[PDB]
Order: structure tokens, then sequence, then C-alpha cells
């Protein structure tokens, strides 16, 4: 039951990483922006008006 | 046969029964309230008071 009518959607969850993994303050903001390329590409398809 | 047309009161989502057919439509109020029957009182004027 993740959509209203078929065809139309859902919710997407993504992930960014190990968390021990990114001590340095600068390395978790490269994972931030390399993650949100593809939210900003997912909601797009769905005809999200921008 | 039939005609084709629109269901505008059958709920067709996913993952949804669609066995009724009045499902999308509203109660409303009448417009009348049922109160209860009065009762009055006879021996008001039979007596000394």
């Amino acid at each position: 039951s993740n959509e209203n009518i078929a065809g139309l959607g859902t919710a997407s969850v993504l992930e960014v990483g190990k968390k021990a993994d990114l001590n340095t303050p600068a390395k978790l903001g490269e994972a931030i922006i390399g993650q949100l390329t593809i939210a900003r590409a997912k909601l797009t398809s769905n005809y999200v008006p921008a | 046969a039939n005609v084709p047309g629109q269901k505008v009161g059958t709920d067709q989502g996913k993952g949804k029964s669609g066995s009724d057919a009045l499902a999308l439509f509203l109660k409303v109020f009448a417009g009348e309230v049922l109160t209860a029957f009065t009762r009055r009182s006879v021996t008001a004027d039979k007596h000394i008071v």
C-alpha cells in the first residue's frame, strides 16, 4: 500500500555510508552532496514541479 | 449491453477492496430532532393552597 493509485510513484530512501568511517567533518559533506544528486533526479521523473 | 462510464463512488486505490459502490459519499443531517413527549399534572387546582 505504498502508492495512492498504481502508476504514480513511491517514496525514496537513500543510504550514505558507515558512521565510523567519516571522522573528518569535511569527509561527510562530500558524501552528502554526492547523494543529493540522485535525490534531485528521482523527483523529476515523477513530474514534481521545481 | 451496458455503457462504459465513470465510477465516482467506488474506491479503486492500491491494495484496497472495491466491493462497495457507495463508499466515497457522505452522510448528512436531516433537520428534525426527536424529543420526548411531555408530561402534565392533574392535581394543581383541586385542594387547598
